[PDB]
């Protein structure tokens, strides 16, 4: 009945050396997995403020099973930033992403929590290389 | 200029999670679709880092299989010969 919906689970990437030393530049990953319906919004927060330059979440989910019908779904973003931002660690990074699920009104009776309207985050603190 | 390279980037929270970053590549080179349904590829993304006058492009692929390596994400597209692929 209701047993296909999910919210999603939140994973920061942290930038690459490699790509510090190489560019000067430090690319954050945000994945958002495992969610039906596909319906979300990300959203990039540092040191408790919400950013938008330097950001780009791609304009559709994917799914991760293409051949089924209500297949669950992932979302990226990317949030790039200098090495010195990255490497200072007073620096806080955290994707956000608002799920859209059930009500408290719904029935459920899984043994899973009740995949609600809610926030997934998951954070990162700057560092050193 | 374009510096097109494939970086490996660990999760915050268990560092035997990873994904796969191609970015810095031009706008000509074409990100294709993944052909395995277990391994997941993002299309090309515009990123705009206003504060520096800079914009790159990049994609994100990832997997749960134990074969799914950054040398191996991109293989079903066409990218540049000079890509780097730094040693993890
Ligand atoms: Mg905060
Ligand atoms: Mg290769
Ligand atoms: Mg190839």
């Amino acid at each position: 009945d209701l047993k296909n919906v999910f919210p999603p689970e939140v994973a920061v990437f942290e930038p690459s050396k490699a790509e510090i030393s190489r560019t000067q530049k430090a690319t954050l990953v945000c994945l958002a997995t495992g969610f039906y319906p596909p319906h979300v919004e990300l959203s990039w927060w540092v040191n408790g403020k919400e950013v938008h330059d330097g950001v780009c979440t791609d304009p559709q989910p994917l799914k991760e099973q293409p051949a089924l019908n209500d297949s669950r779904y992932a979302l990226s973003s990317r949030l790039r930033v200098s090495a010195t931002f990255w490497q200072d660690p007073r620096n806080h990074f955290r994707c956000q992403v608002q799920f859209y699920g059930l009500s408290e009104n719904d029935e459920w009776t899984q043994d899973r929590a009740k995949p609600v309207t809610q926030i997934v985050s998951a954070e990162a603190w700057g560092r050193a290389d | 200029n374009p510096d097109p390279a494939v970086y490996q980037l660990r999760d915050s929270k268990s560092s035997d999670k990873f994904v796969c970053l191609f970015t810095d590549f031009d706008s000509q080179i074409n990100v294709s679709q993944s052909k395995d349904s277990d391994v997941y590829i993002t299309d090309k993304c515009v990123l705009d880092m206003r504060s520096m006058d800079f914009k790159s492009n990049s994609a994100v692929a990832w997997s749960n299989k134990s074969d799914f390596t950054c040398a191996n994400a991109f293989n079903n597209s066409i990218i540049p010969e000079d890509t780097f692929f730094p040693s993890p």
